[PDB]
């Protein structure tokens, strides 16, 4: 199951 | 024995011939088990190997979701990072994600891993703790004070320490007899002339999984790793993969060497010889 | 920017026996960028209907593809793999040998 939460650099 | 999950991205910019094209895949061990293409018609997260096919429209949904979620975080990184390296609009560039987390033999976490690299090379890592940071790049240190700043560290420890392992141990046991398995080695050599005194000696492993394997030649029992040629391991297609060792044998000398194979699958390793 | 050149081998997904189905491999591996051209080809024309594994990598970053297409060997046909990629100055082809 994959993360869920966005994450940007 | 020990798991592991792993999911892999890859972005690459296409400028001017549209979007990004962004392909996801998961893997338990060596099985890939789902995919997304952004290029493909679906515009779905896939199955891949049977035993997932049964999970519901919930989970299809749910990470089709979130890995269209994932899809668009990487094309706004493709800008972004194109402007902290200061780099042209139109060449194509690649940004590649990994994350996931393997547990031991006792099926508890063990470790978790969240990293980053840009046009091939590493770009930032969560480290080992899941509380840090490894940037090398100067350019990459904005990421790295965004994300102390944001405690993304925080987030991601979360999700490595408990959804990740969970639903490796769920997908373990609902796919048991694909994962749970071991296919050990089929094994032959075969024997071909070089000229009137070498002939090449090669010892093959077929159809086995997990991937791991360790093939070796001996002559008179000391290892003659300097002079085996090795391929990489490869796989068949079906599941399973391939790998040979070969060795150049003087005349009349078939008898001093022997071919040693090491795999998870087999009672105890095997010693072969030509003969 | 990086560049790495593809590893190839072209094999069967069995051992051939003329006159039996199998699955003729190529297999590309460690190379960056992921931009890469793959043919299979017999007795020197190309095959057309050849599928091929979704993009993944190694833990160096290096990505990897399997191509494939179903066929029966025979005493007489030839076979081999057709490779272009940034690193290559002209395409690579690799003949298939029933002993590799």
């Amino acid at each position: 199951l994959l993360f869920g939460y966005p994450v940007y650099v | 024995g020990s798991h592991s999950m792993r999911y892999f991205f890859t972005s690459v910019s296409r400028p001017g011939r549209g979007e990004p094209r962004f392909i996801a895949v998961g893997y338990v061990d060596d099985t890939q088990f789902v995919r997304f293409d952004s290029d493909a018609a679906s515009q779905r997260m896939e199955p891949r190997a049977p035993w997932i096919e049964q999970e519901g429209p919930e989970y299809w949904d749910g990470e089709t979701r979130k890995v269209k979620a994932h899809s668009q975080t990487h094309r706004v990184d493709l800008g972004t990072l194109r402007g902290y390296y200061n780099q042209s609009e139109a060449g194509s560039h690649t940004v590649q994600r990994m994350y996931g987390c393997d547990v031991g033999s006792d099926w508890r976490f063990l470790r978790g891993y969240h990293q980053y690299a840009y046009d091939g090379k590493d770009y930032i890592a969560l480290k080992e703790d899941l509380r840090s940071w490894t940037a090398a790049d100067m350019a990459a240190q904005t990421t790295k004070h965004k994300w102390e700043a944001a405690h993304v560290a925080e987030q991601l420890r979360a999700y490595l320490e408990g959804t990740c392992v969970e639903w490796l141990r769920r997908y373990l046991e609902n796919g048991k007899e694909t994962l749970q398995r071991t296919d050990a080695p089929k094994t032959h050599m075969t024997h071909h002339a070089v000229s009137d005194h070498e002939a090449t000696l090669r010892c093959w492993a077929l159809s086995f999984y997990p991937a791991e394997i360790t093939l070796t030649w001996q002559r008179d029992g000391e290892d003659q790793t300097q002079d085996t040629e090795l391929v990489e391991t490869r796989p068949a297609g079906d599941g399973t993969f391939q790998k040979w060792a070969a060795v150049v044998v003087p005349s009349g000398q078939e008898q001093r060497y022997t071919c040693h194979v090491q795999h998870e699958g087999l009672p105890k390793p095997l010693t072969l010889r030509w003969e | 920017m990086i560049q790495r050149t593809p590893k190839i081998q072209v094999y069967s997904r069995h051992p051939a026996e003329n006159g039996k189905s199998n699955f003729l491999n190529c297999y590309v591996s460690g190379f960056h960028p992921s931009d890469i051209e793959v043919d299979l080809l017999k007795n020197g024309e190309r095959i057309e209907k050849v599928e091929h594994s979704d993009l993944s990598f190694s833990k160096d970053w290096s990505f990897y593809l399997l191509y494939y297409t179903e066929f029966t060997p025979t005493e007489k046909d030839e076979y081999a793999c057709r490779v272009n990629h940034v690193t290559l100055s002209q395409p690579k082809i690799v003949k298939w040998d029933r002993d590799m």
